[PDB]
C-alpha cells in the first residue's frame, strides 16, 4: 500500500542511495543477506527481500562501488542499467547523444518495477544537478516518466552545485540545463549543497575528517525521516501527498530545505539534553540545515515538521505556536499558522526521539542567483560552449534555459512580500 | 573495457616512453621479461603467459630500438612494435613527412588498426615527442593527420618537447618545431609543453643533484603520464575518466596548449625535514619554479587546472586549500571563468622506480593548467625564427626534398594568429 | 546516528604510524643513496688510476 | 524561578567565575562531575547538573585553565565561545574590531540559555575593568543584552584597578571607557579592587603568601553571600530587585561597595565566639570591605546588610538601630532609617553565621577621582594613545567619557551637601 | 594556535641564534640531533619523527653559516633554512643592500612565506642584525623593508647589537649604522639596544669571569630572550604577550627604543651566599651598573618598565618591591606615565647549559625599559659621524656601489629628528 520506487543516476546519486539502503536495512532490520533479522522491499523466493530500487549510470566503474559495499547484495542483478563509455562531466551526452540509448532500457525496467505495484504512490530520485551523467540522464527520466504517470508525484533528493566549494568547471551549464526541467516536471525536489553539508559536519558535529561517506549519510538519515511518517502508525499519520498539499501554495515554488535533528559530538552528547524544546531550538536554527541559504534572509511560505519517537504532542504543538509567535518577522503573513506538525510513533533505531525539519522557504532564492550569475560570466564569452554546441544543443536552448531560471527566482521575489 | 594507445615516435619520445613502460611494469607487479609472479588500461593479455603493452615504437635510426631489442625489456614487447627505419631524419621535416615517412606511416597505421581491433573500450592515444627533431616532428606530423582523417572521435594527447631559451641542441630546431604547428592546431586535442630547462633547474634545485641526465627527466615524465592515468588504471574517492579533460580544459577548439606541475619532488634528506601536508604541497604546485615548463605564470593568467591528488588525501582539506589557494592575490584567475579548479583523488600513493633519487612518499598532486602565459613562448619562438627566416638560412635543405617553401612564412601566419587570439582571450569583460 | 565512525577517533595513531613508516623509508633511502655516491666515488679512482698507470 | 545566567569574560573575570562556580558546587552539595551529594544550575540526563554560566575570552589559553582547575567538567562544552588573536590589553581590539566579530555568537548563546527560562531574573557578570577582552567584550556584550532585555536587571562584578597596586600601564584607558559604559548599561556594579584584598589577606587573617586564588576565594564567598537569601527560605527573604530598589535612589548612582563577615586568622579561629555583636562590629569596619576608599572620608547613601544562618531577629534589628544612632554622621540625613537587613535561615559551609553587607556609599567618588587624574596626565599628552586610534575608535569618545565621569563625581558630591 | 618566526642575520645574530637556538633545544629537552626523546611556538614535526625550528639563518659569509652545517646541529635545522651567498659584504652598507642581496632575499622571503604559511597563528618576528656588519645591517635592512611591504599586520622586535660608545671592533661602523637606522625605526615597531662593553663589564663584576668571550655573551642574551618568550611557552600566574609587550611600551610610534636588564647573574659561591630575596632582585635589577646597553639612566628618566619573572614568587612580594621603587628618589618617572610599570610571572625557573657560567637559580627577572636616557647613546653614536662626513672619508667605498653618497644627508637628519625628539619629551607637561 502506497509504495514508491527509488531510481538513482550519476555516482553521487548512486553512492547517496546506497548509503541510504544501508540506513533503511539498519531501520528495517534487515541484514546484507535479505533476510529479516512492502513499502520499499519486495519479496522473493525464499523469503528473501530486494529493494525497489533501479541503480543506472553511464560508468561501469559505480558498479564496484554499489555491490563492493556493505549491503550491496539486497540489489538485483537486472536492476542495473550500467552503460560503457560515461558521459563524463557533459549534459549534452546523458540527454541526447547517450542518454537516449539507455533511457529506453531503464524506462523498460522502471515500468517493469512499477506494475508489479498495485497503489504507486510516487517515485524518488537521487542524482546531481552538476555532473552530466546525473543531471542529463535523470532529466530525462523525470521528463519522460511525468509524461507517462501525470498522477503520481515524484520526489528527487538532488543535490545542488556547491556555492563556494565547487570541484568541477562546467557546473553552471549542467545546474542551468537540469533547473529548466526539474522547475517543470517535478513536486518535491529537496535540494542539498556540500558547503552546508560541510558546515553541519564542522560546526554542528565537531568532526575532523569527513569523507563523503559521511555526508552521505546524514542526507540518507534525513531521507529516510522525511518519509518514514508512512512506514509506522502515528499519532497524527503523514504521507507524500500531504506534504505535497501542505508545502506548496504555487505550483512552482517547489523546492525546498532538509534539516535533521539531533546532532552532538562526544562532549556535548555526553552533556546535551534531549526534550521537545531542545529539539525545537536546534531545529529551526540557521546552521541546522542542507542548504546555504541562510534561512533569517528569507521566510518561510511554509515548513512541514516531522517528530518521531514518544513524545506529547501538546508539547509539539504548542512549541510550533511559541516559534511561530517569537520569530513572526521571520515568517511570512499573508499565510497564517503556516508552519506544519506531524508526529509519528516510533523514533528511529538507537535513539528515543528525533525531527525531521522540511521548509518550503523564500530563502533559497539567493541560491538560484549566485550559481545563476555563475553561468552570465561563463556564457557571456562562449566558455567551454562550443561542447554542447557541437552534440546538438541550439543557443536558444541555453538562453531561454537561463531566462527561466531567472523567471522562477523572480517569482519568489514577486510573491515573498506581498499581501493585501 | 578501457584502454589507451602510446603511440612513441621519434628519439625523445621513444626514450621518456622507455622509461614510462619501466614505471608502469613496475607498479603493476609485472615482470620486465613480461611475465607476472588492474592493468587492462595499458598492458593486456597476450594469449600465452606474457603481457603485451599497447604501444607502437616507430623509428628511423636503428639504434635506439636496437638498444630496446637488447635492453632489458626485450622480451616485453611485441616484434612488430617495434618499426625500424633504414636512414636517419637529418634534423629536417621534409625528411620525415614528404619524401621518406611516406614508406613507414602505412605500415605504421596497419599496425595501429591491428591494435584498435585488438581493443574495446578505447579512450585516446599519448604520443610522446620532440619537436626539436627531425622525425618527432615530420612523421609524427603525417601521423596526425592519418590519424585526425581515420578515427576521428578518439582525442590525441600530445606531449611535445620542446626548445628551451637558453640550452641548445640542434641550430635548425626553431624551423622545424615552427613547421610542426601547422599540423598541431588542426589534429591535435591535447598538448602538454614540456621543456628541458626547466626540469635541469628541478632535477638542480629540488632533488640536490649536480650531474642529472636524461634518464632522470624521463624517469620524471613517467612519474606524471603514471599520476595522469591512474584515475583510469586505479581506484577513488573521485575518478577522472579521459573525456573530463577535453570537457574541463578546452574552452575552444583552437586554444588547448597546457602546461603541467607536479609535486612533491624532493630528495630523501630533504624530506626528512619537511613536513609536507596536502597545504603545503598545494601550496608548492602552484610555485613557477616547479612548473615543467619556462614560464612564469605571474606574467598570465589561469583558465583551468585539473588536479590529480594520488594517495592518502581526504577531500575537505583539498576544497580548503584550493580555497586558499584561489583568494591568494598573486594567482588571478580570468574573469570569464570563475570557478577553475578541477580537482580528483585516488586511494593510491606513487610508487618509486628502484634506483631513483626521488623519495617515496604517500601523497602526490600532479597538476595539468591550462594557462594563457605560455603564449608568450610561441611568440618568443617566433623572434627566432625571423632571425633566421630574414636571411634564408637553410632554406636548401627543405627545398631540396619537394617541400614547397611558402608554407614556411605560412606556419609563421599562422603561428601568429594563434598569438591574437590568446589575446583574445585575455580580455577582461 | 548519535555517534558515527566516519570522524576519526585514533587521529593520533594515524599520525604517529605514519610518522614512524616514513622515517623508516627515509633511512633506508639515505643508506642505499650514500652506498650509491661512494661506489661513484670509487670507480672516478679507478678511472684515475687507470689514466696515470 | 528566579534564574540567573552568569557570564563572564577575561582572564580575572574566568578565574573568578571559576572559582565562584566551585564554592556554590560545594555549597549545594555538587561533586566535580555533577551529582547531587534550577536558579543557578541546570538539569541534564542522567541526573547529571550543569552550571548555566556561559565563559568567554579572545585567547584561548584560558580555555585550557578552567578544564584543568578542579570543577571544570560541569561547565557545558558548547558554552566555551573563545577566539585566538586575543585583545591583547587594547580595548578598542577587544570592543571594536576584534571581539565585535564573536559578539554576535555570544549573543547567539545567550539568546539560547535565555529561551531556555520560565522567569529570568537577571543576568549577572564577573570581568576586569582594565584588560582589554575582559573590559571591552564584557561591556559591549552588556550593552547588547541590556537593549535586548530591559525590563530584567544587569548586575557586574567589576574589579577595578586599584590605583596604588597597579598591575598595566594603560590601564586608567580601559577603566574610563569601561565606566563610561557602565554608567549608562548595568544596575549593580559592585567595584573590588586587589589594595584593599591584600590588606585584608595581609592584616584581617594573617597569611603569608596571598594567592591570586585566595583572594578570588575572598570575592567568590562574597559573591555566594549576596544572593543566598533567595536560593534558600528565610524569615526575611530577600532577591536582586528588592536590593535593588532599596539602594539606588537616582538612575546612575549604582556603585556598590562589598563586604564579607566575619573573616579570622586560622590561630585565633578557636577564640572569640560568633554572634551578632562581633558580626556587627566587624562588619562596619573601614578596612574590612573591599573598596580601597575609607568611608571616614565620606558617608553611606544605605547599606543593606543580608544575613546567613539563624539569630533572634530582634537583636539584628536592636543592633541596627544602635550602630544608626551612634553613628549618626556616617548616614546622611535626608534619607531616614537608611539601612535595611535580610535574614535568610541557612548559613555557609562551616559558619553558622554570615554577613554580607552592601554599601551604596559617596565614599567610592575617590576610587574614581584618583583614577581620573590617572587619566587627565596620560591623556593631554596623548600616552600610549596611537595604540587607540588605529583600531577605528576616534580621540573624541575619550575626551566625552571622561565628561561623564566627572558628571558622575560631581552627582555624589551633591548629594553629599544637600542637607535637609 | 601561537607561533613566532625568527630570523638571524649577519654575522653576530647568526652566532647569538646558534646560542639562543642550543638554549631553547636544551630547554624542552630536544636533543641537538632532532628527534625529541610547551614548543609549537618555536618548533614543528617534521612529518617524520623529529622536529625542525621556525627560523631562517641568511649570510652571504659562508663562514658560519657553514660551520654551523658541519656543527653539532646539522641534524636539527633543515638545510634549506640556511642561506649562504659567494662572499662577505665587508662592512659598507650598500654592499649587502643595494647590488649583491638584491638575488638572495627573493629566495629568503620565499623562504619566509612557506613558513608563514605552514605556521597557524604566527604572532610576531625576532631579527637580529649587528649593525656594524655590513652585511648584517644591509641585508637586515632590505628583509625589513620587503616584509613591511609584504606582511604588513604582523609585528617585528628587533634585537640589535650597536657598537659600543668607547670600544669598537671597526672603523667604518659608524657609517653602516647610521644608515641602517631609518630602516629599523620606519618599518619595524619595536627595537632592543646591545652593547659588549656593558655585558662584559656585567661578566666581569657579577660572575668574576676575567676574560670573557663572545660565547658567553650570546648565551646571556639567549637566557634574555628564553625569560622574554617565556610567557608564550609555557604557564603562568599573570601572563603577557607580544600583542599586550607592544601596546604598553610604545607610548608613541615613533620613540619604541627599549634597552634591557636581567637579573641575577651569579654563579654558584655568589648563590650558595645569597638569600636571594624577590625585592633584592629587583631593586638590582634597576641598577645602572649592570643595565645591558652603556648608558647612566639616573641622569635621563624612564618611560615604561616591563618585569617578566620566573619561577617561585609572591605577588605580594612583587607588588610591596614595586612600591618601594616607585619611593626611590634616584629613578624618577615621567608625569605623563603614572602607572609605568607592567609585570607578569611564569611558571618555569631558569634554564642551565652546561658549557656557561650561570647557576641555577630559582627565580629570575627579565625587565625591559623604555627611557628617554637610551638617545645619549645616539648622541655619542651621532657624534662618530661628524668626525667622519666632514672629511668624507671612506664615503667612496660606499659610492662605488651604486649608492649616491646624498642619502648619507638624509640619514643623518631622519636620525636628528630623534635625537631631538627625545630630549623633548623629557619635560613635564
Ligand atoms: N626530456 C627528454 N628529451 C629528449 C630525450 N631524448 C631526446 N630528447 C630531445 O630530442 C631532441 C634531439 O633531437 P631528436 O629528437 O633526436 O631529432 P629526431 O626528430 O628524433 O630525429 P632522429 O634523431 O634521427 O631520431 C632534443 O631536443 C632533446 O631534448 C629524452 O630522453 N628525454
Ligand atoms: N654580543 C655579541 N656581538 C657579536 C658577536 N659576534 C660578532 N658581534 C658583533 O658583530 C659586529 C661586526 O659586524 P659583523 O656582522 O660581525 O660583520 P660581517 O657579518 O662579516 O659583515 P661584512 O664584513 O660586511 O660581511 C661587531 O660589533 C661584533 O661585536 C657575538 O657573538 N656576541
Ligand atoms: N554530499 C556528496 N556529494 C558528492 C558525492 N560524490 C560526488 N558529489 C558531487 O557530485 C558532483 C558530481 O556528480 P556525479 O554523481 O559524479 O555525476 P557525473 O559527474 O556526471 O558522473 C560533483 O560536484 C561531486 O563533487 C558524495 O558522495 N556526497
Ligand atoms: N583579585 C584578582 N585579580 C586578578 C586575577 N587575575 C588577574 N587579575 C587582574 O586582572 C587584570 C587583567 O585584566 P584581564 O581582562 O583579565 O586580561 P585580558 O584577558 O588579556 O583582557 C589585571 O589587572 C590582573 O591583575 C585574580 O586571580 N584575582
Ligand atoms: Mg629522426
Ligand atoms: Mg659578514
Amino acid at each position: 500500500m502506497r509504495e514508491i520506487v527509488h531510481i538513482q543516476g550519476g555516482q553521487c546519486g548512486n553512492q547517496i542511495g546506497a548509503k541510504f539502503w544501508e540506513v533503511i536495512s539498519d531501520e528495517h532490520g534487515i541484514d546484507p543477506t535479505g533476510t529479516y533479522h512492502n513499502v520499499y522491499y519486495n519479496e522473493a523466493t525464499g523469503g528473501r527481500y530486494v529493494p525497489r530500487a533501479i541503480l543506472m549510470d553511464l560508468e561501469p566503474g559505480t558498479m564496484d562501488s554499489v555491490r563492493a559495499g556493505p549491503f550491496g547484495q539486497l540489489f538485483r542483478p537486472d536492476n542495473f542499467v550500467f552503460g560503457q563509455t560515461g558521459a563524463g562531466n557533459n549534459w549534452a551526452k546523458g540527454h541526447y547523444t547517450e542518454g537516449a540509448e539507455l533511457i529506453d532500457s531503464v524506462l523498460d525496467v522502471v515500468r517493469k518495477e512499477a506494475e508489479g505495484c498495485d497503489c504507486l504512490q510516487g517515485f524518488q530520485i537521487t542524482h546531481s544537478l552538476g555532473g552530466g551523467t546525473g543531471s542529463g540522464m535523470g532529466t530525462l527520466l523525470i521528463s519522460k516518466v511525468r509524461e507517462e504517470y501525470p498522477d503520481r508525484i515524484m520526489e528527487t533528493f538532488s543535490v545542488v552545485p556547491s556555492p563556494k566549494v565547487s570541484d568541477t568547471v562546467v557546473e553552471p551549464y549542467n545546474a542551468t540545463l537540469s533547473v529548466h526541467q526539474l522547475v517543470e516536471n517535478a513536486d518535491e525536489c529537496m535540494v542539498i549543497d556540500n558547503e552546508a553539508l560541510y558546515d553541519i559536519c564542522f560546526r554542528t558535529l565537531k568532526l575532523t575528517t569527513p569523507t563523503y561517506g559521511d555526508l552521505n549519510h546524514l542526507v540518507s538519515a534525513a531521507m529516510s525521516g522525511v518519509t518514514c511518517c508512512l512506514r509506522f502508525p502515528g499519532q497524527l499519520n503523514s504521507d507524500l501527498r500531504k506534504l505535497a498539499v501542505n508545502l506548496i501554495p504555487f505550483p512552482r515554488l517547489h523546492f525546498f530545505m532538509i534539516g535533521f535533528a539531533p546532532l552532538t559530538s562526544r562532549g556535548s552528547q555526553q552533556y546535551r539534553a534531549l526534550t521537545v524544546p531542545e529539539l525545537t531550538q536546534q531545529m529551526f536554527d540557521a546552521k541546522n540545515m542542507m542548504c546555504a541559504a541562510d534561512p533569517r534572509h528569507g521566510r518561510y511560505l511554509t515548513a512541514s515538521a516531522l517528530f518521531r519517537g514518544r513524545m506529547s504532542t501538546k508539547e509539539v504543538d504548542e512549541q510550533m505556536l511559541n516559534v511561530q509567535n517569537k520569530n513572526s518577522s521571520y515568517f511570512v503573513e499573508w499565510i497564517p499558522n503556516n508552519i506544519k506538525s506531524s508526529i509519528c510513533d516510533i523514533p528511529p533505531k538507537g535513539l528515543k526521539m528525533a525531527v525531521t525539519f522540511v521548509g518550503n522557504s523564500t530563502a533559497i532564492q539567493e541560491m538560484f542567483k549566485r550559481v545563476a550569475e555563475q553561468f552570465t560570466a561563463m556564457f557571456r564569452r562562449k566558455a567551454f560552449l562550443h561542447w554542447y554546441t557541437g552534440e546538438g544543443m541550439d543557443e536558444m536552448e541555453f538562453t531561454e534555459a537561463e531566462s527561466n531560471m531567472n523567471d522562477l527566482v523572480s517569482e519568489y521575489q514577486q510573491y515573498q512580500d506581498a499581501t493585501a | 573495457m578501457r584502454e589507451v594507445i602510446s603511440i612513441h615516435v621519434g628519439q625523445g619520445g621513444i626514450q621518456v616512453g622507455n622509461a614510462c613502460w619501466e614505471l608502469f611494469c613496475l607498479e603493476h607487479g609485472i615482470q620486465p621479461d613480461g611475465q607476472m609472479p588492474a592493468f587492462n588500461t595499458f598492458f593486456s593479455e597476450t594469449g600465452a603467459g606474457k603481457h603485451v603493452p599497447r604501444a607502437v615504437f616507430l623509428d628511423l635510426e636503428p639504434t635506439v630500438i636496437d638498444e630496446v631489442r637488447t635492453g632489458t625489456y626485450r622480451q616485453l614487447f611485441h616484434p612488430e612494435q617495434l618499426i625500424s627505419g633504414k636512414e636517419d631524419a637529418a634534423n629536417n621535416f621534409a625528411r620525415g613527412h614528404y619524401t621518406i615517412g611516406k614508406e613507414i606511416v602505412d605500415l605504421c597505421l596497419d599496425r595501429i588498426r591491428k591494435l584498435a581491433d585488438n581493443c574495446t573500450g578505447l579512450q585516446g592515444f599519448l604520443v610522446f615527442n620532440s619537436v626539436g627533431g627531425g622525425t618527432g616532428s615530420g612523421l609524427g606530423s603525417l601521423l596526425l593527420e592519418r590519424l585526425s582523417v581515420d578515427y576521428g572521435k578518439k582525442s590525441k594527447l600530445g606531449f611535445t618537447i620542446y626548445p628551451s631559451p637558453q640550452v641548445s641542441t640542434a641550430v635548425v630546431e626553431p624551423y622545424n618545431s615552427i613547421l610542426s604547428t601547422h599540423s598541431l592546431l588542426e589534429h591535435t586535442d591535447v598538448a602538454v609543453m614540456l621543456d628541458n630547462e626547466a626540469i635541469y633547474d628541478i632535477c638542480r634545485r629540488n632533488l640536490d643533484i649536480e650531474r642529472p641526465t636524461y634518464t632522470n627527466l624521463n624517469r620524471l615524465i613517467a612519474q606524471v603520464i603514471s599520476s595522469l592515468t591512474a584515475s583510469l588504471r586505479f581506484d577513488g574517492a573521485l575518478n577522472v575518466d579521459i573525456t573530463e579533460f577535453q570537457t574541463n580544459l578546452v574552452p575552444y577548439p583552437r586554444i588547448h596548449f597546457m602546461l603541467s606541475s607536479y609535486a612533491p619532488i624532493i630528495s630523501a634528506e630533504k624530506a626528512y625535514h619537511e613536513q609536507l601536508s596536502v597545504a603545503e604541497i598545494t601550496n608548492s604546485a602552484f610555485e613557477p619554479a616547479n612548473m615543467m615548463a619556462k614560464c612564469d605564470p605571474r606574467h598570465g593568467k589561469y583558465m583551468a587546472c585539473s588536479m590529480m591528488y594520488r594517495g592518502d588525501v581526504v577531500p575537505k582539506d583539498v576544497n580548503a586549500s584550493i580555497a586558499t589557494i584561489k583568494t591568494k592575490r598573486t594567482i588571478q584567475f580570468v574573469d570569464w571563468c570563475p570557478t577553475g579548479f578541477k580537482v580528483g583523488i585516488n586511494y593510491q600513493p606513487p610508487t618509486v622506480v628502484p634506483g631513483g633519487d626521488l623519495a617515496k612518499v604517500m601523497r602526490a598532486v600532479c597538476m595539468i593548467s591550462n594557462s594563457t602565459a605560455i603564449a608568450e613562448v610561441f611568440s618568443r619562438l617566433d623572434h627566432k625564427f625571423d632571425l633566421m627566416y630574414a636571411k634564408r638560412a637553410f632554406v636548401h635543405w627543405y627545398v631540396g626534398e619537394g617541400m614547397e617553401e611558402g608554407e614556411f612564412s605560412e606556419a609563421r601566419e599562422d603561428l601568429a594568429a594563434l598569438e591574437k587570439d590568446y589575446e583574445e582571450v585575455g580580455i577582461e569583460t | 546516528l548519535k555517534c558515527l565512525d566516519g570522524e576519526d577517533l585514533n587521529q593520533g595513531n594515524r599520525r604517529r604510524l605514519q610518522q614512524l613508516q616514513q622515517r623508516d623509508w627515509i633511512e633506508q633511502q639515505i643508506r642505499e643513496k650514500e652506498e650509491r655516491k661512494r661506489q661513484e666515488d670509487e670507480e672516478k679512482k679507478a678511472f684515475e688510476q687507470q689514466t696515470l698507470h
